[PDB]
């Protein structure tokens, strides 16, 4: 085994490179002479060796010190320290892909695997985001300050940008993480919080007041996901809204003794009555709630 | 009235073939030849993302090739200017290699034509 | 089968996206970026401008007041990738551009259209 | 006319600027402005007025300091000084020859005129390096110190190398200049020499020494040129130096007394009757008469 040995050989040189960029040293390196070995490597078919490399080089720079890094600063500025090591690995592995180009060229597709800047993503992910204490963490910090910001408090919008939208990335061009350790519990947490709230707008005891005091929710939770949620957000929290604020309490706001539709159909507030139907036609069956509520009160006449 | 023909290659051969306005050193095989980093790195994804990184070449405004003979470089660099091979027959399996390990992809094909 | 030539369109690229410029060219106060050495191997009178020891070689800047900056833009998008999409809107001031930047197909190209 | 006045105003900044580049101050200038004010005067047809104002200002830059520069420097460092002015006006020259580059493309050759650069290469030509006292002794400087190096001296070949490139740049991609103002005269003087020396020579009564001589001075007279003067007065002198030293004296070489080619043969000198063959195959009936006299030495045994 001499061909092992040369190989290995080149292997050693890369993978001492790759190091230095981890640790930011890069430029004592030389662009052509690591590109130059990386592609050595493939043109002689050895890219499963230097792909199985790549994999344990990232692997351990993450575990060992990446993780560490973040782990050390729970209740400590995580947020700006886990995005600093988001930022920092993003940096890395673009000098990383571009020095194992040839590879993402020439064997990554033909071999059915990751090009090398996706397996640095699925690293970073599983390794660091999703290590269970991170995890829990994250998923709380940017949890806390959403309700907290609901309540009054004045919250870093930017950092819960910032977060979301690495989550967003680390789903590969799909929303799958940044939907299942942000979305799912957030949405859930939200159902929480605005059922809660519908037990307090409905001691106000008014109609025309509790239909505007949800109008108001939507729009606050709209202008939330603009601009520190991702986009795609926008429509599950209004269907939360929706289904927690109206379709589970409508037939209570339009029946209500004095201020009910009834109330407002006869002391002639035309004005209520259109805030109401507005906020109804968003939800199955809201109308068809309104209409009937009506329909008893006409019939009832004569 | 009669449009001439495009002397675009030509024009942009002449930066090459006489040396003018070059920012950046290319020794091969012990010869050292100018070029400019803005044409290289257009059209070569292996050049831009050289001269792109804060790495030695880019650093030094220098980079050391030891992998390809040069009169294989100078036809690779006549390809990288003007979009032209004239020497390409005589060397077409060496410029292949090089075109190959600096993707260019119509200089590779090119090649593949013997 | 053999791709055509890709070179007009890789040098646009520079033009486009500002990559690895070396100089300014402030047109009615708008500056735009670009490359000595390609101006330079397009036009003589570029090229004469950056060669000698006078005030656009040192500050690595020009100013340009008798072109109006549309009409700049396809200038150099001529001088980069030889083609001219927009010439027929500006035939007119493009080849008083291309002849006073001796810019000679370009200048060509522009008498076509004004003979129609 | 305010059309006419605008015109003015654009040379006077013109003149202003080939003046400052031709004392060598071109920083602070704007090559784009110059470029493009050019530019618009010939573009308005104002061509003629560029031109006869470009060829002014040349001359009388070149007559009133440049042809002074030089005469105020006649018994010293008169080829450098010749020589700095050459180059500094080389430079001026390609920096007016390209803010005027509009005229040269539209302008000169439309109306049957000098291109700039050429322009200051006539006008150089005729008001400095052809102005009678200059012409004169440059001429001497360069040719008496050739003449130095001859009798022996060690003269700066630098110099005259210099000089004379310059006069083959004035030729205009024709050697005419070089050869009217160095080359003629330089061949009427070599000749006048060898003629000398070849006579002084032959007042050795020795062939041997003759014929070492000779060719010491002919390896000489082909280095001087193919290093310091231009390369093709290589024909030229090697003709004039063959002809005075080998031609005009074959006979009396062959046949001199005491050291003649019957002198060698007797002895059997060898190496001598060498040196002989290699001189005498340089001329045209040179080999010939070595074969007529030995032939008679030969007719006797």
């Amino acid at each position: 085994t001499m061909d092992e040995k040369y190989v290995n050989s080149i292997w050693d040189l890369l993978k001492n490179a790759i190091q230095e960029i981890q640790r930011k040293n890069n430029s004592g390196l030389s662009f052509e002479e690591l590109y130059r070995n990386a592609y050595t490597m493939v043109l002689h078919k050895h890219g499963e060796k230097l792909y199985t490399g790549l994999r344990e080089v990232v692997t351990e720079h993450l575990i060992n010190k990446v993780r560490e890094d973040v782990l050390n600063s729970l209740n400590n500025n995580f947020l700006q320290t886990l995005n600093q090591a988001w930022n920092d690995h993003q940096t890395a592995m673009v000098m990383i892909r571009d020095i194992l180009m040839y590879m993402d060229r020439v064997y990554v597709q033909q071999n059915n695997v990751e090009n090398v800047y996706n397996l640095g993503l699925i690293i970073f992910r599983d390794q660091v985001v999703r290590y269970g204490c991170i995890r829990d963490h994250l998923r709380q910090t940017l949890l806390d300050m959403i309700a907290r910001e609901r309540k009054g408090e004045v919250v870093d919008r930017g950092a819960i940008r910032n977060a979301c939208q690495m989550l967003m990335i680390l789903g590969l061009e799909g929303r799958s993480v940044y939907e299942e350790d942000f979305e799912a519990p957030f949405l859930e947490m939200s159902a929480e919080f605005f059922q809660m709230e519908s037990q307090k707008f409905l001691a106000e005891n008014s109609a025309s007041v509790y239909i505007k005091k949800v109008e108001a929710r939507i729009n606050e939770e709209i202008e939330r996901v603009m601009h520190c949620l991702d986009k795609s957000t926008e429509e599950p929290i209004v269907k939360v809204v929706e289904r927690e604020l109206i379709s589970k309490h409508m037939k209570t706001i339009v029946e209500m003794e004095n201020s009910g539709l009834v109330h407002m159909l006869k002391n002639g507030k035309t004005e209520d009555l259109g805030c109401m139907y507005k906020l109804f036609s968003r939800v199955p069956n809201g109308l068809k709630t309104m209409c009937e509520c009506m329909s008893s009160y006409l019939r009832e006449q004569g | 009235v009669k449009v001439p023909e495009c002397r675009l290659a030509d024009e942009l051969g002449g930066l090459w073939e006489n040396s003018r306005f070059t920012d950046c050193c290319l020794c091969v095989a012990g010869q050292e030849f100018q070029a400019h980093k803005a044409i290289l790195a257009a059209r070569s994804p292996v050049f831009s993302a050289m001269f792109e990184h804060e790495m030695e070449e880019s650093k030094k405004n220098r980079v050391e090739i030891n992998d390809v003979e040069p009169e294989v470089f100078k036809e690779m660099m006549c390809f990288i200017y003007t979009g032209k091979a004239p020497n390409l027959d005589k060397m077409a399996d060496d410029l292949l290699a090089a075109a190959d390990k600096y993707a260019l992809e119509r200089l590779k094909v090119m090649c593949e034509d013997a």
